[PDB]
């Protein structure tokens, strides 16, 4: 998931 | 009259059998909590008033000192955790949800901003809150024709409270309350006040901070196009939590990222990456760094609106943080991108900014950056432009640089360094 | 914005 959810 | 009591003649008169004398006594609470400095939270608390006021929020022939302890207890649950508790421990929670059916506007508002207050305290008083019911008392004093039609300042204290029921993850608000809240919120997130419309967004921001169901809870409410034109919002206060929600919804599926990109969000971006408040800039990069980890054709999106030289751009000058954001965004691209694509990327002056980035005393950025190198010799292979990617890291001293990384303290660094010299520039 | 005390 490449898609960080850095938050 | 009530100006500047002492603690011990408040008690005197919260004490006495006197119902006014207590509203007197109580409204000199009232003022000392009010006052702007330091107020006295923990001397009332100790002096043991709170069970007394929130016992006066009952008393609906005293309209005067419902609003009086109302207020004094909303002001000790603004303070610490442990003074919030105190409000929650006096029985107030089920008292103040009472308040709000009250006919006094006023005095409702008061309830409304104590609970509010309470349940901004974290998840714990957030659910217990809810648990005593005031989401339905809450949401019908929004039931009207017209929005416009109630107090500006009344209207903002709901907006404010509900935006506290939404707020926290662990856990997230549950479920039903969320999909009951949420129409609600939807409504007010149209109101034209720009309080109203920043603690909107900041609710839909936290209701999409979290796994994907969240998100598509909201995404299916048709908020993403009124998410993008708040963020061409004037008012930075409106802005900063759009461009948060925006930023939330696009770590979901690509489905749901798609929806941002068809809103017409990318068109606002040129503004976004540019931006002063350097804040707004970090979260259009991060942004960004989760556009470019979606489908090509989403990737050729950010391409077409001549995004990748605002990138090439925040990547040349920026707060660190900012162009931490923006490595990502470009190893993300040069991951899942097209030849062409990260030839473009290329041609856009990407390669030169890159290396000198190489020059920060951060390893996980170095790790980012030197993978996008990889990437893209990776996609020169395919072309056999290998040497000019070669030739052109040596141009800018960028091979003066990886060939200095191998004798990195790090694992990924000394390795990744070592096999891009070894492999490419041998 | 956590919590809001009336001044």
């Amino acid at each position: 998931p490449k898609k960080k959810r850095k938050v | 009259g009530t100006v500047n009591w002492s603690v011990e003649d408040i008690v005197k008169g919260i004490n006495s059998n006197n119902l006014e004398s207590q509203l007197q006594a109580t409204q000199a609470a009232r003022k000392l909590l009010s006052r702007e400095k330091q107020p006295p939270i923990d001397n009332i608390i100790r002096a043991g008033l709170i069970p007394k006021f929130v016992s006066f929020l009952g008393k609906t022939d005293c309209s005067p000192i419902q609003f009086e302890s109302a207020w004094a207890l909303t002001n000790i649950a603004s303070g610490t955790s442990e003074q919030t508790k105190a409000v929650v421990d006096g029985g107030a929670i089920p008292a103040f949800i009472s308040l709000l059916a009250s006919p006094h506007a006023h005095i409702s508002e008061q309830a409304v901003w104590a609970l509010g207050n309470i349940a901004g305290d974290g998840s714990a008083f957030r659910d217990l809150v809810i648990k005593h019911g005031a989401i339905d008392p809450l949401l019908a004093l929004l039931a009207v024709p017209d929005l416009s039609t109630l107090a500006c300042g009344y209207l903002r204290n709901l907006t404010w409270t509900l935006s506290n029921l939404c707020r926290n993850k662990n856990p997230a608000p549950p479920l039903d309350a969320v999909e009951q809240i949420l129409p609600t919120l939807v409504r007010l997130l149209h109101h034209n006040d720009p309080e109203v419309l920043a603690d909107s967004c900041w609710a839909i921001s936290y209701l999409t901070d979290g796994p994907n169901e969240r998100i598509e809870m909201v995404v299916k409410k048709g908020v993403v196009p009124q998410l993008v034109k708040l963020l061409g919002a004037t008012e930075l206060p409106i802005v900063t939590p759009a461009l948060r929600a925006i930023g939330n919804i696009v770590t979901g599926t690509d489905e749901q990222t798609q929806k941002v990109i068809d809103a017409g969000a990318l068109a606002v971006f040129p503004s976004l990456l540019t931006n002063p408040k350097t804040n707004i800039q970090k979260e259009a990069t991060w942004t960004m760094s989760n556009i470019t980890a979606g489908r090509q054709d989403q990737i050729q999106q950010v391409v077409n609106h001549g995004l990748v030289p605002f990138l090439v751009g925040v990547l040349s000058k920026a707060d660190f943080k900012t162009q931490k954001e923006a490595a990502w965004a470009i190893t993300n691209y040069t991951s899942g991108g097209t030849v062409e694509q990260i030839v473009y990327l290329v041609h856009c002056g990407i390669i030169e900014p890159l290396m000198n980035l190489l020059s920060a005393k951060d390893t996980k950025i170095i790790q980012v950056i030197l993978d996008a190198i990889s990437n893209i010799f990776q996609a020169a292979e395919k072309l056999g432009e290998t040497e000019k990617l070669s030739i052109m890291i040596e141009e800018c001293g960028g091979l003066d640089k990886i060939e200095a990384l191998q004798r990195h303290e790090n694992e990924s660094v000394y390795k990744a360094s070592l096999n891009l010299i070894e492999k490419y520039f041998s």
